[PDB]
């Protein structure tokens, strides 16, 4: 229920199903373009599992709306994010965690 | 003078106590390093012994009263003889650091008043004095580190927040963090709560590919037009995607300076620059990046065609991709000097030009760059106005400046 | 005139159609001779890095002129200002081949003129303050006719070679390294005992040319009378009443991004406004820029932009009320409906003024102060020492960006083509936003030092195993940023050692001390591969058997999952054999150049070359790599 805009169209129909290893290569910056994560940097394809409540709810909602080869600007909401608490050290309270993802493979 | 007045206050030591204060400081002075190593210790032993005889007579408390009783005004009294208030207060802190610097015995029995000290940290008349008192007491006793609590640190960081940048205040936090040998964890997680996540006060650092723009040797003022095409993008060879922006820019304005003002150089981030081209095609116009869509949300892929145009006598900039409308936005500009295509790029990229040697063109707007080569003026695409020039022997010099389609008859 | 071939001005168009107008005037001239009425009759200064300034030797370089004009080539003290152009003080020491006059606080006749294609050559004695200039081997002579150029100057902070271009001038230099191009160094030079600028060096020499773009500074004492005063009520006054009263552009210190107001009291022409940092117009003009919408159909398509600089014009009591969006107020009246279009734009407060009288300002529906600094109970307006009164100054030196790009071009369709990426290394002050690249700080010591102590703090916060904060910094320093910052051969000496500390204290310490604790225990199992150790060669401590206990490595990837009690264990991860392969290169790379014993070495001194280079290699030796 968050703003999701497709950057690069994949195919759309590849819906990510629960119980799949969603291999992505993503990054993400703050409101002012200040980077706070880049899986491209550490050369790590970030893998996660849907429904298991692994990553926060903004990423968990935007992961379902994508497909294979689809880049997307997951412009998340601070209420859906860590909130008025934030991540203690990395992310201040009330941020817009603008992500930039790319799906690679499923399981 | 804490009363009204007396107007004949003979009890006024100013020149006497300031003389002794410059006399007491050197009496506690540390010895220099360029010295015989046995003579260093014998001076040092007399120094450490000298501080302890001041301690048992409680001089630090007797110093501290005179700081208190001078923490009244902010510049007072009969203000001709009391004019030197900035000296006596500032010299009193520099004495107070000298009674401290070496002795653990003098620091711990002092300690007890850092919560008094950081209360006075807001005075900002001689804060660097009262910083220096705080720096020596922290490094010399691990006792006092377990007295300073979180509310003191919030006042410490806020003084760095107001007073610009200091390596002196950072030497506090480096010493506040790790003790003589141990690393108290409660101060470390307290600091990264405050300094880090704001990205507000320190200096944040990054790296992005070098950005360079181009120009086809030709200034441009009928309805002027050009065409572009793309062959190989390969958008990810970085920890970043690449960029592609095409558009127009001025000529008497914004010498091409890469990344000393605006970020990385770029395209469209200056006011003289007006670029376009994005996946979801929206713009860049002087650091603006707002998200006006297009009815494809299409990439800059490895095959697409770019149609760019601007009419004569109409500041009306709008472009096209593959002959498809982009819902153009750029209006209401100014002219001082002519214009040109300003294609920029940062990749292992390769693109074409269409000049004549055209491949595709929509009609509307009828003056290609093929029209701009009528009289004599040649065509060579170069590195966009070139305060530098790249070579291999010696990248040599280039002078500052060497500088209309309506010619002028004399009114005779 | 619709297919018009006459859309061309006179000085460029076809010169034979004008012969119908030229020869018709010549037949109008042939009549006049028949009738008896016979128709009878700025600069661009190039300095080097300040830390190359020699102080004892006989040093030489040469300059190859191409064009005509001001060619002020010679030497310079490091404190030469870029603005006041060359030679008109004691800071520059050069000679212009044009006009035949030598440059020290002015001009005095010396030498002979230049030639298009010359190779000048410049010679300095440092055992005595006797400078010399040559021209193509031929020594330029005085008015009395001696070989010298200058006499009895001061060897203080060394001397740096500087050429000064004119307006449309082209030149070419060399600083050693170009042993084929030593044109007249063979004849005079070696046969006088002189030295190029590559007697042992191995890198290039980055230069600091003057930027044409203006930026802002503080308010230093570099004027007859320009003065700012910090008064508390809560005001700031000025004065510029001298014999130099041209143009003053006043920026303030920190911006405002997107409630309360801010005042101005002028004693005597004036433009009040608000500045975003993309403002470098330096003139006396009134110029500047909007963009209409695109609303997916057309027909509405009206308003996006109003971004530019903002505009206004006994006591001039104008007040800048802001937010919400932008507004105006003027002396109780309302010149309202300002450029109220700003999502989150930075706003300096900014007025432009020129000298007509002294005391041209006095500064400051609630009150201001809270709306700028961090805390916001903060009702009363309060002045702070972070506030400066920035003046748009004309030029400062800026680095050459020594390696640019590998761009190519073609003609048949004009294929430009690149292959390889070249990355910046850039930081920015956020509070007065402007980007600087890292390899510029070699001349800004007051920002080199404060950023160096920032790295001391990052190394000390995650000291002695705080894997929470070391994970928090790994998303803050981002390890392949280090992997370039390891290898800049032009990075400052302190920021060399600071980044090597920060790589170890994130990743390579908490395992390194963990194997440092168990270095003297020697517990061992009695398994079968233990039995196959010979103790002897018929020695080499690089064996691979190692059947001791050796406590293992574990690592963690700095992700952003909601499993927050799982960072919590070991350390941030890192790529291993990328790092051990570059060090083995950088070991052989550094020891080969230091065996030539350059003047260069990486961090200035050989310590900053070697000390972190060994220390990262030493810690990696223990780590089971």
């Amino acid at each position: 229920g968050v703003e999701i805009e497709t950057i690069s169209p994949g195919d759309g129909r590849t819906f990510p199903k629960k119980g799949q290893t969603c291999v992505v290569h993503y990054t993400g910056m703050l409101q002012n373009g200040k980077k706070f994560d880049s899986s491209r940097d550490r050369n790590k394809p970030f893998k996660f599992r849907i429904g298991k409540q692994e990553v926060i709810k903004g990423f968990e909602e935007g992961a379902a709306q994508m497909s294979l080869g689809q880049r997307a600007k997951l412009t998340c909401t601070p209420d859906v994010a860590y909130g008025a608490t934030g991540h203690p050290g990395v992310i201040p309270p009330n941020a817009t965690l603008i992500f930039d993802v790319e799906l690679l493979n499923l399981e | 003078l804490s009363k009204k007045a007396k107007a004949s206050t003979v009890d006024l030591p100013i020149e006497s106590v300031s003389l002794s204060l410059q006399d007491l400081i050197g009496y506690f002075h540390p010895p220099d390093e360029h010295l015989e190593h046995e003579d260093k210790q014998n001076r040092l032993r007399a120094l450490k012994n000298r501080q302890n005889l001041f301690q048992e007579e409680g001089m630090i408390n007797l110093v501290l009263e005179c700081i208190d009783r001078l923490h009244v005004y902010s510049s007072v009294a009969g203000r001709e003889a009391g004019e030197s208030w900035k000296s006596i207060l500032n010299s009193l802190y520099e004495l107070l650091a000298a009674l401290i610097r070496g002795n653990r015995k003098n620091c711990a029995q002092f300690s007890g008043s850092l919560d008094w000290l950081i209360s006075r940290l807001e005075r900002l008349e001689a804060s660097s004095g009262i910083l220096e008192v705080l720096h020596c007491v922290l490094v010399e006793s691990p006792e006092a580190l377990n007295i300073i609590k979180e509310g003191h640190i919030k006042s410490i960081i806020s003084l760095l927040d107001k007073h610009g940048r200091n390596h002196k205040v950072l030497d506090v936090l480096c010493s506040l963090c790790v003790c003589h040998g141990v690393a108290v964890r409660s101060n470390q997680h307290l600091i990264c709560d405050n300094l880090l996540p704001g990205r507000d006060l320190l200096l944040q650092t990054r790296l992005v590919n070098h950005v360079s723009s181009m120009r086809p040797n030709i200034f441009l003022g009928k309805k002027w037009y050009y065409e572009l095409m793309v062959d190989h993008t390969e958008p990810f060879v970085t920890a970043e995607a690449t960029h592609l922006r095409v558009g127009w820019a001025s000529t008497e304005g914004y010498s091409p300076y890469p990344g000393g003002g605006e970020e990385w150089g770029g395209n469209g981030v200056g006011d003289d620059l007006f670029s376009y081209g994005f996946d979801g095609l929206h713009l860049w116009s002087g650091c603006i990046a707002r998200t006006v869509s297009s009815p494809n949300q299409h990439l800059l892929r490895t095959d697409d065609v770019i149609s760019c145009c601007l009419d004569l006598s109409a500041p009306s900039i709008s472009f096209r991709i593959n002959g498809q409308p982009v819902q153009g936005m750029f209006e209401n500009f100014n002219i001082d000097g002519l214009f040109f295509p300003v294609v920029s790029f940062s990749a292992g990229i390769k693109v074409r030009f269409l000049l004549g040697e055209f491949k595709f063109l929509p009609p509307p707007g009828y003056a290609p760059c093929y029209e701009a080569v009528l009289p004599k003026e040649k065509l060579k695409v170069e590195h966009s106005r070139e305060y530098k020039q790249e070579r291999t022997y010696t990248r040599d010099l280039l002078g500052p400046t060497v500088s209309a389609f309506t010619p002028i008859p004399v009114d005779t | 005139q619709r297919r018009n071939p006459r859309l061309v001005p006179y000085a460029l168009l076809d010169d034979r159609t004008k012969k119908s107008n030229k020869d018709s005037l010549r037949e109008a001239v042939r009549t006049l001779l028949g009738y008896g009425y016979n128709l009878e009759a700025r600069f661009r200064i190039f300095r080097a890095e300040k830390t190359y300034a020699v102080k004892a030797g006989r040093w030489y370089f040469e300059f190859e002129a191409v064009t005509a004009g001001d060619m002020r080539v010679g030497w310079s003290r490091p404190g030469c200002q870029p603005d006041q152009e060359l030679g008109s003080d004691e800071r520059a020491f050069a000679f212009d081949g044009f006009k035949a006059q030598r440059w020290h606080q002015g001009n005095e006749h010396y030498g002979r003129s230049w030639q298009a294609g010359d190779v000048v050559g410049c010679m300095v004695d440092m055992t005595e303050h006797t400078m010399m200039f040559t021209l193509n081997g031929e020594i330029l002579l005085d008015d009395s006719g001696s070989e010298l150029a200058f006499k009895d100057f001061d060897v203080g902070d060394g001397f740096i070679p500087v050429c000064s271009l004119g307006v449309a001038q082209v030149g070419r230099m060399n600083f050693g390294k170009d042993v084929s191009t030593l044109k007249y160094f063979t004849i005079c030079g070696l046969q006088e005992g002189y030295e190029p600028f590559a007697v042992n060096t191995n890198r290039d020499i980055t230069m600091w040319l003057s930027k044409r773009l203006p930026q802002f500074l503080q308010v230093p004492s570099s004027h007859e009378h320009i003065e700012v005063t910090r008064i508390d009520v809560t005001q700031k006054s000025f004065g510029s009443q001298n014999s130099s009263t041209d143009i003053m552009f006043y920026r303030l210190s920190m911006p405002i991004e997107c409630t309360y107001y801010y005042s101005v009291r002028i004693f005597p022409n004036v433009w009040v406004g608000w500045i975003t940092s993309d403002f470098h117009q330096y003139d006396t003009a009134f110029d500047l820029v909007t963009v209409t919408l695109g609303d997916e159909k057309g027909k509405v398509h009206e308003s996006i932009k109003r971004s530019n600089y903002m505009v206004c014009a006994n006591n001039g009591l104008e007040i800048g009320c802001v937010v919400g969006l932008l507004t105006f107020t003027a002396n109780g009246k309302d010149l309202s409906t300002y450029y109220q279009v700003e999502p989150s734009t930075k706003l300096f407060p900014a007025v432009f003024a020129q000298a007509t009288s002294p005391n041209v300002f006095q500064f400051e529906a609630g009150l201001f102060k809270s709306e700028h600094k961090n805390p916001v109970p903060q009702c009363p307006p309060r002045l702070h020492v972070q506030f400066l009164s920035h003046v748009l100054w004309s030029r400062m030196p800026n680095q050459f960006l020594k390696v640019d790009v590998s761009r190519i071009s073609e003609r048949q369709g004009w294929l430009v083509q690149c292959l390889e990426p070249l990355q910046f290394m850039s930081l920015h002050i956020p509070e007065e936003n402007r980007s600087v690249d890292i390899l510029e700080l070699t001349e800004q010591e007051e920002l080199l030092k404060f950023h160096y102590h920032t790295l001391r703090l990052y190394s000390a916060v995650c000291a002695l195993g705080n894997h929470r904060v070391a994970h928090a910094l790994c998303s803050h320093v981002d390890e392949p940023q280090l992997l370039y910052a390891i290898e800049n051969k032009y990075m400052p000496g302190l920021l060399r050692a600071g980044y090597y500390d920060l790589l170890i204290d994130i990743h390579l310490s908490s395992y390194a001390t963990a194997r440092l604790m168990m270095n003297n225990e020697f517990i061992v199992p009695m398994t079968e591969e233990t039995k196959s150790i010979t103790l002897f060669p018929d020695g080499l401590p690089g064996i691979g058997l190692s059947t001791s206990l050796r406590p293992r490595m574990q690592f963690s990837s700095p992700s952003f999952v909601s499993i927050n009690n799982e960072c919590y264990q070991y350390s941030p991860e890192f790529p291993l054999d990328i790092l051990k392969a570059k060090t083995i290169q950088m070991l052989t790379e550094a020891v080969q150049e230091g065996s030539l014993h350059a003047r260069d070495p990486v961090g200035g001194t050989t310590e900053f070359l070697f000390v972190p280079l060994i220390k990262l290699f030493y810690t990696l030796l223990i780590m089971g790599i």
